[PDB]
RNA sequence: AAUCCAUGACCAAAGAAUCGUCACAAAUCGAAGCUUACAAAAUGGAGUAAAAUUUUGUUUACUCAGUAAUAUGCUUUGGGUUGAAAGUCUCCCACCAAUUCGUAUGCGGAAAACGUAAUGAGAUUUAAAAAUAAUUGUUUAAAUCAACUCAUUAAGGAGGAUGCCCUUGGGUAUUCUGCUUCUUGACCUGGUACCUCUAUUGCAGGGUACUGGUGUUUUCUUCGGUACUGGAUUCCGUUUGUAUGGAAUCUAAACCAUAGUUAUGACGAUUGCUCUUUCCCGUGCUGGAUCGAGUAACCCAAUGGAGCUUACUAUUCUUGGUCCAUGGAUU
């Protein structure tokens, strides 16, 4: 009767996996060392192919066929590592579990995929992204002192 | 002696009322934070510069608390001003079983200290 | 607020001395847990039931959160608690709980055999029951024992970290967690992350979706996880104080 | 001081040496020149008021005003800023000199009680556009002006305007030369060519010969907190047009008037007032028949079943098994008969028993059966032969509160209170008001103090200690979610005996179909 | 022919409710709210305790508003919302003693291509439906009933006659005579009479009172007048006249829903309804208790309200009545 869509916001976080280098313990230092940057070999068709492979490997044949009907990456840029994937409201939990089960990129290792906000509209997703970006600047300004 | 207190004269033109929060003694802290954030966002589309925060009497303490919260939490310039507020009090003067509400009235002025707190963007 | 109760300590025995690299990796993974968003952290330390317990009270816990993590505690703003699991196989080399219950805060068990489950359900002052999710379960999870150990207050702990280690043990972990969900009837289910590396920790949404697709309803996951973790922390703190 | 008030009117009836008084309703009485008294109120009761007044007119003069004098109500902060921009004065006057400054106050509660400004205004169609008044002394407005307003008052001109409005000769002379829209347009077109050829004037000047002088009255009310302006019948339309022409003014209706008056703490004659005759009679009738028609309209399996609701009262009785009162209306007959039976039970013996021409009642089940058979008999003929609930706002002070088998002879007075929900819950109209018991007194106090979960948030998922049945002390008439404080406001009427019984101000609220009991605190309203 | 039982066809009403839960000094699938600033402690508050000071005065250490507020918490509700959100349907959402439907016309109604009431008739042979504005899969009827269309019935008071309960008298229904309900108005042309402006007149234009006439009113669909409805500030004149008027600069908002922009999510628990399965008291009871199933279908807002039509309810929830419909039985 009405096509119900639901977008998922996900972020790529790189943990400082280095035991030979000691790290500073605070809020903004770990926020900066976790939000450093995404590598150059990052694209939309390269992340969609990887998540499709992971979904087909973890769920199966029908589990990937039911979710791959409306599985698209609407907006994503490698500068901040925030992407918005479109999916249905029935298979949203399956897409979240697939994002959780994302092991690694074909060339880049040691990364975590974190789903932050999920909703059925893009306007509220953009509003929450702007709110999160504004909140990020506060700890930065406070720690620069 | 029976005596009632009316509010103080508020003369707001059209927009000084909009970008101004009057902090009561029963006003919660988080609701004040929320309304202050709404005012701060809506000011520059209202066309003002600052957000006035007016409180007198018991609410002065938590008004200063609201001020020093946004002072360092959001790093926004604050300006504190000490003003005097004149309030009219209606008292009964002595001069039949009659209700005390319906009696002769006399007006008296009372001055109280208050704090105005402006917050920049 | 979220609670993690299964952070493992890189040390198995008591003769095993800690390494600075292990402490650095633990600091890294705790920082990553706090980065993904958490409030309560309870590091776990594993020990064998066959090993000799020390004749000490000032040396039962080779952690000493106050001197090691006490700076991280007031800097980043989280808390740490003491938890110890018991790898129990057979009724031998034991019969001591009143001295291990005062030092640590949470006491868990790891039964791997037939009589281990019976002795865990009989007379063990434990809070959580943990199974080897990586390898096969001992015999079969039945209702006769699980119902009886849940009705008293002991919950079942599920490790979603063991799945992210390799590819082959994923099948065994799934076949074991679904058996535990079918036997426990979805009442006393607490979840923890048994990861030692900062690359195997996830957020609340992914874990919730995983446990929902694995057989647990969305009300059970949230309510159980949150309130039961808070309640086990509370009763542990109470039995530690008094 | 000739200030307007809003009190409770009564129907007095004295033939010779006997006086019986019945609750009539509200009224607004105003004095002018100590001899001219105006009384304004609801038409349905206005008919009876006029009748009982004309019954005694041997040394008294009466004058009806139903189609020659009208009034309109303004509410808000900027309500007087548009009334000033609409109204214009014929010539210099002190009433206008004060009204101009009052229009800039912006706060109605700052002004004192006595504030009545009357003068002779120009025709509303005389103005082209609603031009605002001079606004340059807005900053220099201190308390000295309001202090002097109570001293400086032009009684003479205001009294002259009042006498002109009361007298029917000047009121008719006001219609001397009522210009038409075409005539006003022709005047505006001929003023396009005036002798000063330097300034554009879109208005039209006033004339001392060919122009009608229109008298206005402006009064402030303290209870309703509104500004009522009185103007003759045929003159109200031009004023109303220019009033609604202001682009900050909407037309408020009787339902929205109900919302507004329910907002603060106020009450209504037809709907809220449960103790007057006309109000309670038509309330009970119309509401009960309407609800019953809407109920019988729906088929079985489609409406809430008040008769079959389990877990309503602890130690359930086999008398009703569903709702204790009436399924549709908040009935006070059952309340008063039940409380009379309970009082009789406590008067025969210190304790009460629950289970075991008319029988000598020994258990509350017999009282419920009496209520049921009384209602079954009433199902045929008229109801409320004498009364069910009076109001004792002064009698406890007059003599005392004073509390042979009738159970329906003496009524039970009630006080007007307002119950506010202090925790999770939503009230509705026709709600039941129960009294907190004595054994479960600490649980509600702890719930009102605080009971949180180990997570940190509040905890409402617990078992409720369902109370007994003999705890009915009131009924909520106007229950709607209060938007001014963020909670659920309940307008009910509790008994004074039960109010003095409890040592605390805590009280339970329940719906008519819902089986949950919310906790709250009530506050007495002096209305 | 009366009653009962079962099926089928058709008309009308409604769209079960209650409780709890979901991380981040902010969040959620979303939304609103907790702002007429004071505890009469500002007429330069009320007192206690110590030192010194010839009392005042001054320096320290405390009490009083206690029903006290309690830090991103807290309360509410969220797809038929006035039973259809659906539909190329109609209308209101500025006035106009009147070129402005000045419409006292069966009733109600602001209007409605709107509801209903009494009588008569009608079927491409008809006022008009078919086999040479909207909507609907079937799309009024065509033995009788039921349904559609069109043609008449102006409001109130008084008298007489008839019919019913009732037989002083009074009440209701029908029908005939007949009064009261009164804003010098279809539009338009010509003639006469009076007054004002254009600053002497004949004459030129407008208004009013009267008479005469269909007079090419064939543009048979809108063509009349008035109204700056967002906010800020400044200048000037005023008891000689009006008690308020004149004009200037800059910006762009008018943003508003006890759902609000296509969001109304995830499950758990409780009560109620339909039939069937059984038990019990007293045949029976809006009776109680298990063993089960079902809680549907039509479809979904995008500014608000009313009317009409069209989709819905077969083990794919229900309810009430009717039937010159048939089937069985008694009189
Ligand atoms: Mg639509």
């Amino acid at each position: 009767v009405r096509l119900k869509s639901r977008y998922i916001l996900f972020e790529i976080i790189f943990p400082p996996t280095d035991t030979n280098v000691e790290e500073s313990v605070s809020k903004a230092d770990i926020l900066l060392s976790h939000h450093r940057a995404s590598p150059a070999d990052v694209s939309i068709k390269s992340i969609l192919q990887e998540i499709r492979r992971s979904l087909s490997l973890n769920l199966g044949d029908y589990g990937s066929a039911k979710c791959n009907s409306l599985l698209q990456l609407k907006y994503f840029s490698n500068k901040t590592s925030t992407g918005i994937i479109r999916c249905h409201r029935e298979d949203c939990d399956l897409v979240i579990m697939a994002l959780m089960l994302m092991s690694k990129i074909g060339d880049v290792d040691g990364l975590i995929v974190n789903p932050v906000k999920v909703s059925g509209t893009i306007k509220k997703i953009e509003q929450f992204a702007m709110r999160r970006n504004s909140k990020i600047l506060n700890i930065i300004k406070c720690s620069q002192s | 002696k029976r005596v009632t207190k009316h509010p103080s004269l508020k003369t707001l033109t059209h927009k000084q009322i909009h970008t101004t929060i009057f902090v009561k003694s029963t006003t919660p802290y988080v609701s004040a934070l929320k309304r202050i954030n709404k005012f701060l966002d809506s000011v520059h589309k209202q066309g003002s510069s600052y957000v006035a925060v007016l409180g007198m009497g018991k609410a002065v303490e938590k008004t200063l608390a609201l001020g020093c919260h946004f002072q360092d939490q959001k790093n926004k310039k604050i300006e504190v001003y000490t003003k005097t507020i004149e309030v009219l009090d209606e008292v009964i003067t002595e001069g039949s079983d009659v209700e005390d509400d319906d009696k002769e009235t006399q007006l008296k002025k009372r001055a109280v200290s208050g704090v105005e707190l402006r917050i920049y963007v | 607020m979220l609670v993690d109760l299964n952070v493992p300590w890189p040390q198995n025995s008591y003769a095993d001395k800690v390494t600075s690299q292990a402490v650095n990796n633990l600091i890294k993974t705790l920082s990553t847990l706090h980065m993904l968003g958490y409030t309560h952290i309870a590091i776990n330390f594993t020990v064998n039931h066959s090993e000799k317990f020390p004749n000490d009270v000032k040396l039962l816990n080779p952690i000493d959160i106050k001197r090691r993590f006490g700076e991280l505690m007031d800097r980043t703003g989280l808390k740490l608690y003491s938890r110890i699991t018991l790898i129990i196989d057979d009724p031998s080399k034991g019969q001591s709980l009143s001295k291990i219950s005062q030092a640590f805060d949470i006491v868990a068990a790891l039964p791997i055999s037939e009589k281990g489950l019976t002795l865990s359900t009989t007379n063990l002052d434990i809070d959580l029951l943990t199974f080897q999710y990586g390898s096969r379960l001992p015999t079969f999870l039945k209702h006769k024992s699980i119902c009886s150990c849940v009705n008293r207050g002991v919950k079942l702990e599920i490790v979603y970290g063991y799945a992210l280690r390799d590819v082959q043990a994923r099948r065994q972990f799934v076949s074991n967690v679904r058996s535990v969900i079918r036997s426990s009837r979805s009442r006393g289910i607490v979840i923890g992350s048994g990861a030692m590396s900062p690359l195997e920790c996830r957020n609340i949404l992914g874990v919730t979706s995983l446990i929902k697709n694995l057989g647990l309803p969305s009300d059970r996951c949230s309510k159980a996880m949150g309130d039961l973790a808070s309640l086990v922390l509370l009763n542990g703190r109470l039995r530690n104080k008094s | 001081g000739q200030v307007l008030f809003q009190g409770l009117i009564y129907s007095f009836n004295e033939e010779n040496g006997e006086d019986s008084t019945k609750p009539l309703g509200p009224c607004d009485v105003f004095w002018v020149q100590k001899d001219t008294a105006i009384i304004r109120l609801h038409p349905s009761i206005y008919t009876q008021v006029f009748n009982i007044l004309l019954q005694h007119k041997e040394k008294l003069t009466v004058q009806d005003c139903r189609y020659s004098l009208a009034s309109v109500t303004l509410k808000g902060a900027k309500a007087l800023e548009s009334l000033a921009s609409c109204l214009r004065s014929t010539e210099y006057s002190k009433s206008f000199e004060q009204f101009k400054m009052v229009s800039m106050i912006t706060d109605h509660n700052a002004l004192p009680q006595r504030c009545t400004f009357a003068f002779e205004a120009i025709d509303p169609r005389h103005l082209a556009a609603p031009k605002k008044l001079n606004d340059s002394q807005r900053k220099t407005v201190n308390s000295d002006d309001i202090l002097s307003l109570h001293e400086n008052y032009p009684q003479d001109e205001i009294n002259a305007v009042f006498n002109e409005l009361c007298d029917p000769e000047s009121r008719t002379q006001s219609y001397n030369n009522q210009n038409t829209l075409k005539e006003i347009s022709a005047r505006r077109y001929k003023l396009l060519t005036a002798t000063p050829n330097s300034i554009n004037k879109t208005t039209v000047p006033f004339k001392e010969s060919d122009d009608p002088s229109i008298p206005l009255v402006i009064i402030r009310r303290l209870k309703t907190r509104d500004w009522i302006v009185v103007l003759p019948w045929f003159w109200l339309l031009p004023l109303w047009h220019l009033l609604n022409r202001i682009p900050r003014m909407y037309h408020i209706g009787l339902r929205q008037f109900q919302q507004i008056q329910y907002e603060n703490k106020q009450l209504y004659f037809p709907d809220d007032y449960p103790f007057t005759q006309l109000g309670y009679i038509e309330n009970s009738f119309y509401k009960k028949e309407a609800s019953k028609t809407k109920w019988d309209r729906k088929p079985m399996g489609k409406r809430i079943n008040f008769e079959k609701i389990k877990d309503i009262h602890n130690t359930k009785l086999p008398a009703y098994s569903g709702e204790i009162g009436d399924f549709f209306s908040s009935d006070w007959r059952f309340l008063q008969i039940l409380r009379n039976g309970i009082d009789y039970l406590q008067r025969n013996d210190k304790t009460l028993e629950l289970m075991d021409g008319v029988r000598d009642i020994n258990c509350v089940n017999d009282v419920l059966e009496f209520c049921k058979d009384y209602e079954a008999k009433t199902k045929a003929m008229s109801l409320s032969i004498e009364e069910n609930i009076p109001v004792a706002l002064c009698k406890n002070r007059k003599c005392q509160f004073r509390t042979s088998f009738s159970l329906t002879f003496f009524p039970r007075c009630i006080i007007a209170v307002s119950c506010t929900l202090l925790e999770r819950g939503h009230p509705k109209d026709n709600a039941r008001i129960y009294q907190v018991p004595e054994k479960d007194l600490e649980h509600w106090l702890q719930l009102a103090k605080g009971v949180y979960r180990p997570n940190g948030r509040k905890d409402h998922d617990l078992k409720i200690p369902l109370p007994e049945v003999h705890d009915l002390i009131g009924f909520i008439t106007s229950g709607t979610y209060h938007l001014n404080c963020g909670n659920g406001m309940g307008i009910g009427f509790i008994d004074h005996h039960a109010a003095i019984r409890q040592p605390t101000r805590y009280v339970l609220i329940r719906n008519v179909g819902t089986n949950t009991y919310r906790l709250g605190e009530w506050s007495k309203i002096s209305v």
